[PDB]
């Protein structure tokens, strides 16, 4: 009970998925570049 | 919901699956459309 | 010909709410005394519009 | 045009049914 | 009692060195048949015309070939799907000229290999154990199914079933990616990622155990003699196996129930063997791999190449070349 | 067995958890979208668009070949 | 304390990922390499290395990305950011292929630090270190192949490019120049890997199959306790098992796990060393008394001189794309193919 | 294509088949909700 | 019933396991999943009606089941010109209606029905060892699969016929009049060998074969299924089998991985029951067809195809079988067993008549050949069609491809599945399914191997 918050858990954690969104959103926007 | 001050762990795995789900099926998609589909 | 459409529109949404209802009462022992008559009401109901739906085929 | 937004609106209403059909029974305490 | 009864106690008695069994009544004679021919045939057996062109090839040690080189070949193309038994030929020469050992071969070896899976479940119930052995050697026998039966079933001749040996399996692989993509087949890349990852988890289960071995010996003598056979105590210290790894990647990542760690150890390598035997027979129907050739276009309109489209070249430098003499007609159907 | 970090399951399903990510979570998918739909990802690594892989000069492979003035060479490959 | 030991201790703090001394290396080597791959995959063109698209932004797919190996024109220049090609342009940097040397290198140096964070783990926990020297074999393919091909090649062109297609290249490529499958270094490191996967499938089964009844669900999986003393399935069953099966059978269970190590980390080992033949060009190409025979009998052929002449057709059809700086004009007549096709 | 009184359920049956790929998905989703009893 | 692991002892993952023994939830399982097989049919066939070009042939389309009501005899014509489109939306609507009856009715039973059915009634109560009830089931559906056999052949003699490729005058719906129930031939397709030019049953090539021996199958599992109400299973049958839900459900598993099999190669090669009309060229067609389609053209041109002969000294278009008989040349030489309607024509009691070839052939086969040459059942993943070197620009893969893949993946999955449970029901049966006992441990009684 009452665990911190930002831990290296937390950084781990955020190192990866923050950019992976990231990508994620340039990749379903690169869906739609038309030719 | 069934319990006050929470989300249930199935119901965000639920939602966290159909968003997964749909980012698969536009990728899908684009393999059909814009650039990279041979058209 | 507007008529048919209506119909299998009907039919459609009819079978959207049986779609959604027929689970929950065969799964709610205790709220059966009140939807057992309504799933007999139902079934006759969609088989009445699936008649009609096909009646107007021919109609229409 | 509107093919997609139809289909995607057909789509969503069946892809949330068996969810709702789940979280009602859940909610008010259906046998599961 | 009777004569039949002891008879039936003799095959399926679990004191015999090797186990009979009835599929082993099947099993021995086929499996037998197919070693004699295929070692009589890959020492002496003469040219085989595979392609049905008149053009024979060389298999068999005495007539030029290595260890490396030297294979049973493929039956002749004219022969297709046919059933060429010995008794079909109008001499044994004939029947060596058109290919027959293969058939022979491998016609015998898998109705062998079927029994052998048979007699797996067979010595299983025997001897009290659970059934599912040979469920995971079902992988290998698909994939060797695939290669020698199903993959000439879909193509229409055994002409294109793989040769038994070495350069031989070497050309059926490359003539097979030339013509399916199988590289760029999902079911290949599983097999790839089933093989792969079973050789990685046998590397981590195996170190991981040696990694945990209890202390039981002198730094003299040979570890393996701290564990005696048929000792009841358990060999290694799979918490602090389990400690170590869930530390090296992290807690719940790390099995510490032995029994989902080996039915993962069994499951992994089986259903990726599993799927690129799969691929292979559906392949043989010619569901190819992935075709992204020319996928890319510019805004013009031109083809922008990626690594596919230099693979595609590969592909293609392979299919002009295969079989040079075989093909009258210009698009490869058969 | 918990190394003391507050288990991932009790984060997940809580209200505040999602009230932070029901924002954060879709503005980085936006930003990424906007990085590819800007044209901002061309400039920022070379990618050519799908009009500029040829010139109207330029109707080959603009494969590098000198040694140490690549950005000549691709300048002048355009 | 010393502030040493005060590091050492924080470094070493038991959470949920361990960071140790020899995270300093591995973490943000191995956040480099991967983040340098999948920024070159998602955005980055191999147009002016390899004539090539090569990134999702291209329109190219997961299986056809890739980071792609740099121009042949650099040799086997390091390629650093600040160096005399990019002189710290990034979009120069990123376009000359930049991208592979970094991702490549962290990736070599990502690599010696999950080694040394084995090594590391083993000692805190008090295990041997075995999983680190199982670990030398991927090393020494890493090494092999991505480092020693290259450098004993014109450059790092020829060195596989880091994506799914781009690998399938490099195989195929291999088969074609070398005849890599004639390789006896390669086929034993088939063997090994073949064998590892048989090792794990038959070794798996054969516990899950020789299962003690230590509990009554048909669940057999809770009937098992991590503390327990005792084996969980038969040796003995199994040891007869196989010995009536197949002849012959494992009747020490530490000799069983050892050669499950064993086998893939040495097939490994010994394809690295065929793959260290194969960047000097020393190839097991040809069979010579082969070659002779044939050439003067128009008769002898055997599925190694097949394999042969395959390797020719696919060298004359895929060199002018595949090596674009060499500028080949091979005319269509100059083309090896068979009849009809 | 369909018969012209109904092509205005054109887009519904588009996606009719894969609703069976649903009823497997929510097989998980029900026995999620239980807690995988 | 319990529905966790510690009130049945399955996990959750094995949960359809927990139904083996509560007969009303399983019925309602089987009811459900019917409902599910029917509810595909009915979609699917919305989806194809709908996504049909009907002057674009059925199988540059992606359609499976259209073909299947097309070689039926409903809506369509001479060659397989689709004439009516309506019978294909019925087919459809039919099949969606009944599904949401079944799923209806398997909803019901496997949620609020009885749980068993044993203490309700004698009937449709069963126990799976008792012998004699299993065996009525058998008999029941005997019945009924006998019936629908002797349907294929009602539609085909009285109510319009089936597609018949062979059909003189070209292919064309025609009614069968004179089924062969001749036993010879029947059940002589059953003794033939299942190699190349014998084609166990995959051979029958004539509708005449297929619904007498459809009226055969009708009898056979008629009186079988009345044998089966009448009787119970004899002493022999009781010592070699295992009686058990489990080892009921391994046997099935098993017949079902060998019809997926013969249907996979059933649809590659044959052409009768799948006429190429709707389906598409064989493999083989296709062979035969481009080796045709150079015979005419390089004829046209002025070679005399019969005295060609080719680089390696084989004719170029023309050579003999292993037995003798002319066949085309090339590599297609393997496909020489194949008959197609476009063929025939052509070929003397030889093989291949040098005079039809140089003075019968018909510009409409010559389009046939070119048609199954183009469309030979070759194609990518991505449906990519033509040989895999080839560009993208070509969107077929065969629905031939399609079928026989997914069938003989079907079959060798349900080959493993039938592995799995006939050694499960083996091991439940002997008890020793959940792991070796330690006090009675079979091997540590047997005396050492050396
Ligand atoms: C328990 C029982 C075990 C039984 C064992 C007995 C052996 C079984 C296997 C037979 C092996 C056959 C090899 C050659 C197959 C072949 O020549 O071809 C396939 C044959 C069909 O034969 C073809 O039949 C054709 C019939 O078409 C003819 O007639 C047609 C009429 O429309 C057309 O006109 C056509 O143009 C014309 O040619 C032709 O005759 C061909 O020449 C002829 O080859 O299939 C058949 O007869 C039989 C069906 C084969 C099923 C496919 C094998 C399944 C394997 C599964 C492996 C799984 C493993 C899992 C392990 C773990
Ligand atoms: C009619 C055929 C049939 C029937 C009635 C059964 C019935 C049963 N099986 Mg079984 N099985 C079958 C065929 C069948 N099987 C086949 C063909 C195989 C080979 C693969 C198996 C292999 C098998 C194993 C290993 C086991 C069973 C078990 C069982 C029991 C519980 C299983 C369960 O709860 O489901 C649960 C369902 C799931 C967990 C979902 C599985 C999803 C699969 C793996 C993937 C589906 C892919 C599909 C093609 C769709 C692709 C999706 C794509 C879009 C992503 C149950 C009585 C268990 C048992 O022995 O009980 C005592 C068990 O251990 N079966
Ligand atoms: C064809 C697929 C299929 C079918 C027919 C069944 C059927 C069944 N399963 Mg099962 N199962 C399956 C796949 C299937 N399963 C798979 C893939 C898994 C692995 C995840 C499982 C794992 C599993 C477990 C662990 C258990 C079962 C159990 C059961 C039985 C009880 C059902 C219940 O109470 O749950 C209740 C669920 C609900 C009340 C939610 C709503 C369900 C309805 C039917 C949804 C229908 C929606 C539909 C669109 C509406 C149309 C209605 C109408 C208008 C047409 C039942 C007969 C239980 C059992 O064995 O009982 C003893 C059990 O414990 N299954
Ligand atoms: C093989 C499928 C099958 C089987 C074996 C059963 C079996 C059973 N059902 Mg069920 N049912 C089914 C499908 C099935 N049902 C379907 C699809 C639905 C949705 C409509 C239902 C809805 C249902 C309800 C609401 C009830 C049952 C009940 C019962 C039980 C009593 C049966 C009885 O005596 O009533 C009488 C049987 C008859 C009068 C015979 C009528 C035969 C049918 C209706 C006429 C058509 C025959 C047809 C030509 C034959 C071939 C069918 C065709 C599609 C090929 C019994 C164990 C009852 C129960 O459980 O008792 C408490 C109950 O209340 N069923
Ligand atoms: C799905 C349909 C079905 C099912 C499940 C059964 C099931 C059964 N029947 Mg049967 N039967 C059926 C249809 C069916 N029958 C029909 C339609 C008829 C009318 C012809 C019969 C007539 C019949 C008789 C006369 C008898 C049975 C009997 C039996 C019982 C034991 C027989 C046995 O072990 O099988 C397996 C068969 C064997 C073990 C014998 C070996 C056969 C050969 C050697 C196997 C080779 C097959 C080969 C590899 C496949 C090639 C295909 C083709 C070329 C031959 C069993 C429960 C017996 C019984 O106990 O009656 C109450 C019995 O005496 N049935
Ligand atoms: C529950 C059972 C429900 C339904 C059972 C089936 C009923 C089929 C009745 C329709 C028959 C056609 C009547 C008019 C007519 O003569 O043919 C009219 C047309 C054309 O049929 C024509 O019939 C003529 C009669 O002289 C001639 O024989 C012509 O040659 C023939 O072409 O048929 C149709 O368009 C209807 C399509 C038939 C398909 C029905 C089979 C599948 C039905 C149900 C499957 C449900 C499964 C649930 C499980
Ligand atoms: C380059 C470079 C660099 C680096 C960078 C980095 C490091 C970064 C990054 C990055 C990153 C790190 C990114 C990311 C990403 C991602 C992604 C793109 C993802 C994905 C995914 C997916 C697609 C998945 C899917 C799935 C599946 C398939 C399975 C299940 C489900 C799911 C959904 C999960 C620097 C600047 C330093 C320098 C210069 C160079
Ligand atoms: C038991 C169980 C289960 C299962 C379930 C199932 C299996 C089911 C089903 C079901 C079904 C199987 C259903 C159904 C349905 C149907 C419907 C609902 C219908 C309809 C109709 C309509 C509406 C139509 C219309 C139309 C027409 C008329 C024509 C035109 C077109 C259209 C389409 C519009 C699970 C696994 C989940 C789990 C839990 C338990
Ligand atoms: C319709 C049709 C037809 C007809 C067909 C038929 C008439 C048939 C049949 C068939 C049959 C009639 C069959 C069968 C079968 C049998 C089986 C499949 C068996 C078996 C066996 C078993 C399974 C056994 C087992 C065992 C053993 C081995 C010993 C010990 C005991 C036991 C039991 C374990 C034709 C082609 C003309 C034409 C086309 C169409
Ligand atoms: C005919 C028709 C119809 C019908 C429909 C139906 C028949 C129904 C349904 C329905 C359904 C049937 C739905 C469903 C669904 C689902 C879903 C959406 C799911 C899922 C998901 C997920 C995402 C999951 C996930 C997971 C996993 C698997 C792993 C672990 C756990 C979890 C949960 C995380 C309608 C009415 C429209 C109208 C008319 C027409
Ligand atoms: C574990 C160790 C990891 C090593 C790598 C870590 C990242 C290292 C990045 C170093 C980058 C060097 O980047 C380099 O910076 C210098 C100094 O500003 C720039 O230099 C620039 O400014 C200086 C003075 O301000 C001018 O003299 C020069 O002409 C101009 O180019 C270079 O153009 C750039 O290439
Ligand atoms: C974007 C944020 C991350 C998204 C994460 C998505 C994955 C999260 C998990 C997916 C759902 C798993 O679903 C999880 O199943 C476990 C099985 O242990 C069950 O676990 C729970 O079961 C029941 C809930 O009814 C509780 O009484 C029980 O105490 C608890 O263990 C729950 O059903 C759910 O917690
Ligand atoms: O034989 Mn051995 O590979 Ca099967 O593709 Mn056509 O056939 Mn031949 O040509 Mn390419
Ligand atoms: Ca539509
Ligand atoms: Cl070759
Ligand atoms: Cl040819
Ligand atoms: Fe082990």
């Amino acid at each position: 009970v009452t665990y911190p918050i930002f831990t290296v858990r937390w950084l781990a954690v955020h190192t990866l998925a923050v950019p992976s969104v990231f990508f994620v959103g340039a990749i379903a926007a690169m869906q739609f570049i038309q030719r | 919901m069934f319990a006050e001050g929470r989300i249930p762990l199935w119901v965000v795995g639920v939602v966290a699956g159909i968003g997964a789900i749909g980012v698969l099926g536009l990728f899908f998609y684009g393999a059909y459309a814009g650039l990279g589909s041979s058209m | 010909s507007i008529v048919f459409q209506i119909a299998l529109a009907a039919l459609v949404l009819f079978s959207f709410v049986m779609v959604v209802g027929v689970p929950v009462a065969y799964a709610s022992p205790q709220n059966w005394d009140r939807s057992k008559p309504l799933l007999y009401l139902g079934s006759g109901i969609w088989a009445i519009l699936v008649i009609v739906v096909a009646l107007l085929n021919f109609l229409v | 045009n509107l093919e997609p937004i139809f289909q995607l609106t057909f789509l969503g209403l069946i892809v949330l049914a068996g969810p709702a059909v789940v979280f009602v029974l859940a909610f008010r305490g259906g046998d599961l | 009692a009777s004569l039949w009864e002891q008879f039936c106690q003799w095959v399926t008695s679990t004191n015999n060195r090797i186990y009979v069994g009835w599929f082993g009544t099947l099993m021995i004679p086929t499996l037998l048949t197919a070693t004699t021919c295929f070692i009589i045939a890959f020492i002496a057996a003469p040219p085989v015309d595979i392609d049905g062109i008149r053009e024979p090839v060389a298999g068999s040690l005495l007539y030029g070939n290595n260890i490396i080189s030297g294979a049973v070949v493929p039956s002749s193309n004219a022969i297709g799907l046919h059933f060429y038994p010995i008794w079909e030929a109008a001499s044994l020469d004939e029947w060596l000229y058109n290919g027959g050992p293969y058939q022979l071969v491998v016609f015998h070896f898998l109705i062998g290999i079927f029994c052998y899976m048979g007699r797996q479940w067979e010595l299983s119930y025997r001897l009290g154990m659970r059934p599912w052995i040979c469920v995971a050697y079902s992988a290998p026998v698909s994939a060797a199914t695939a290669v020698f039966l199903i993959y000439p079933i879909g193509q229409g001749s055994f002409s294109d079933g793989m040769p038994l040996g070495i350069s031989g399996t070497f050309n059926f692989m490359i003539v097979f990616q030339a013509e399916h993509n199988i590289l760029m087949h999902p079911f290949h890349m599983l097999g790839v990622a089933g093989v792969f990852g079973g050789s990685l988890f046998s590397a981590m289960h195996g170190s991981l155990v040696t990694s945990s071995l209890v202390r039981e010996t002198t730094e003299v003598e040979s570890q393996n003699y701290g564990y005696k056979f048929g000792q009841e105590e358990e060999t290694y210290n799979i918490v602090a196996a389990h400690g170590y790894f869930g530390r090296l990647i992290f807690q719940y990542a790390s099995f510490n129930n032995s029994r989902s760690l080996h039915f993962f150890l069994g499951a992994w390598p089986v259903i990726g063997i599993w799927f690129t035997a799969m691929g292979v027979s559906t392949m043989a129907f010619n569901l190819n791999g992935f075709n992204f050739n020319q996928s890319i276009l510019d805004s013009q309109g031109r083809v922008i190449g990626t690594w596919a489209d230099v693979l595609n070249r590969a592909n293609i430098g392979f299919e002009v070349m295969h079989e040079r003499n075989a093909h009258n007609f210009p698009l490869d159907l058969a | 067995g918990t190394t003391g970090e507050r288990p991932f399951s009790d984060i997940v399903t809580s209200i505040r958890y999602w009230v932070i990510h029901s924002i954060t979570i879709p503005m980085l998918f936006i930003a990424g979208w906007l990085f590819v739909s800007t044209g901002l990802a061309y400039d920022a690594f070379g990618t050519p668009r799908p009009d500029e892989y040829f010139t109207q000069t330029r109707q080959e492979l603009p494969i590098l070949q000198e040694r140490y003035d690549i950005n000549q060479e691709i300048q002048e490959f355009n | 304390r010393g502030w040493f030991d005060v590091l050492d201790d924080w470094l070493k703090r038991d959470r949920f990922v361990f960071i140790g001394w020899s995270g300093l290396l591995l973490f943000p080597c191995a956040f480099m390499a991967l983040g340098g791959w999948l920024t070159g995959t998602t955005f980055v063109t191999s147009w002016y290395t390899h004539g090539l698209a090569s990134s999702y932004l291209e329109g190219a797919n997961f299986l056809t990305v890739a980071v792609s190996s740099p121009a042949d024109a650099f040799g086997h220049s390091l390629l650093f950011l600040w160096g005399p090609e990019a002189q710290g342009n990034l979009t120069r940097w990123f376009q000359i292929g930049g991208l592979w040397p970094f991702v490549a290198l962290h990736g070599a140096f990502g690599l010696i630090g999950f080694m040394l964070r084995q090594f590391e783990i083993s000692r805190l926990v008090g295990i041997r270190p075995y999983n680190a020297i199982a670990f030398s074999g991927p090393i020494a393919v890493f090494v092999s192949v991505f480092l020693m091909y290259p450098l004993g090649q014109s450059s790092w062109f020829f060195a596989p490019s880091f994506g799914v297609a781009g690998i399938f290249r490099f195989i195929l490529f291999l088969q074609g120049f070398h005849n890599w499958t004639l390789n006896p270094f390669h086929m034993m490191g088939v063997a090994g890997i073949l064998g590892g996967a048989l090792l794990c499938a038959i070794h798996g089964a054969t516990v899950e199959n020789t299962l003690f009844e230590d509990g009554e669900d048909s669940n057999t999986f809770r009937a098992f306790e991590p503390t327990q003393a005792e084996e969980t399935y038969s040796m003995v069953t199994a040891n007869r098992f196989w010995s009536q099966i197949f002849g012959i059978a494992f009747s020490n269970k530490r000799w069983l796990h050892f050669f499950m190590l064993f086998v893939p980390v040495t097939g490994l080992w010994m394809s690295s060393v065929g793959i260290v033949g194969l960047a000097l060009n020393l190839r097991a190409y040809d069979f010579v008394s082969q070659e002779l025979r044939a050439a003067e009998d128009p008769e002898f052929e055997t599925f190694y001189t097949k394999n042969i002449l395959l390797n020719e057709g696919m060298r004359a059809w895929m060199a002018p794309q595949d090596q674009p700086h060499e500028n080949f004009i091979f005319p269509e007549e100059v083309l090896p193919r068979g009849n009809a096709l | 294509k369909l018969p012209e009184a109904y092509q205005i359920f054109d887009p519904l049956v588009d996606v009719l088949p894969v609703i069976p790929l649903f009823f497997l998905a929510l097989a998980f989703v029900w026995q999620a909700a239980v807690g995988f009893k | 019933g319990g529905r966790d692991l510690p009130s049945t002892g399955f996990a959750w993952w094995s949960g359809n396991a927990r139904l083996i023994n509560l007969s009303g939830k399983l019925l309602g399982a089987h009811v459900a999943h019917a409902g599910l097989i029917v509810f595909w049919a009915g979609a699917m066939t919305l989806f194809e009606v709908a996504h049909f070009i009907p002057e674009k042939p059925m199988y540059e389309q992606g359609l499976i089941l259209l073909p299947h009501i097309a070689t039926l005899g409903w809506g369509v014509g001479p060659a397989g010109e689709v004439t009516d489109i309506f019978p294909f939306f019925v087919v459809g609507v039919l099949h969606l209606i009944s599904s949401a009856v079944l799923g209806l009715g398997g909803i019901y039973h496997a949620l609020r029905g009885p749980e068993v059915l044993e203490e309700y009634s004698s009937f449709f109560g069963y126990d799976w060892k008792d012998k004699n009830q299993m065996t009525n089931i058998i008999g029941y559906h005997l019945i009924l699969l006998g019936c629908g056999a002797l349907l294929l052949v009602f539609k085909a003699m009285f109510f319009g016929g089936v597609y018949d490729t062979w059909a003189p005058g070209g292919g064309d719906v025609r009614v069968i009049t004179n089924p062969t129930l001749n036993p010879a031939i029947i059940f002589g397709y059953l003794l033939k060998a299942p190699f190349g030019g014998e084609g166990w049953i995959i051979s029958v090539n004539n509708m005449e074969d297929i619904i007498g021996g459809h009226i055969w199958i009708g009898l056979i599992c008629i009186s079988g299924g009345i044998w089966h109400i009448l009787t119970k299973p004899f002493g022999w049958a009781r010592r070699a089998l295992i009686w058990s839900g489990e080892a009921y459900l391994s046997y099935s598993l098993g017949a079902l991985s060998l019809m997926g099999f013969i249907a996979s190669v059933f649809v590659w090669f044959n052409n009768t029951a799948y006429p190429s009309e709707f389906y598409g060229p064989t493999g083989m067609e296709a062979s035969q067809s481009q080796a045709f389609t150079f015979l005419v053209r390089d004829q046209r041109l002025g070679a005399n195809i019969a005295s060609a002969q080719g680089p390696t000294g084989l004719g170029k278009y023309l050579m003999r079988s292993p037995s003798g008989e002319i066949i085309f040349g090339g590599e297609t030489m393997r496909f020489w067993d194949f008959r197609g309607p476009w063929l025939e024509p052509l070929r003397g009691p030889n093989g291949l008549d040098l005079d039809k070839l140089r003075n019968d052939i018909q510009p409409w086969q010559v389009r046939r050949a070119a048609e199954y040459m183009t469309h030979a059942p070759l194609g990518s993943l991505n449906s990519v069609g033509g040989v895999i070197t080839d560009v993208n620009s070509f969107n077929y893969v065969s629905p031939r491809a399609w079928l026989a893949t997914s069938h003989f993946v079907l079959g060798f999955f349900f080959l493993v599945g039938h592995l799995w449970h006939a050694g499960r029901a083996r091991a439940a049966a002997a008890g020793f399914e959940k792991g070796i006992d330690r006090e009675t441990e079979p091997t540590l009684f047997m005396p050492d191997l050396d």
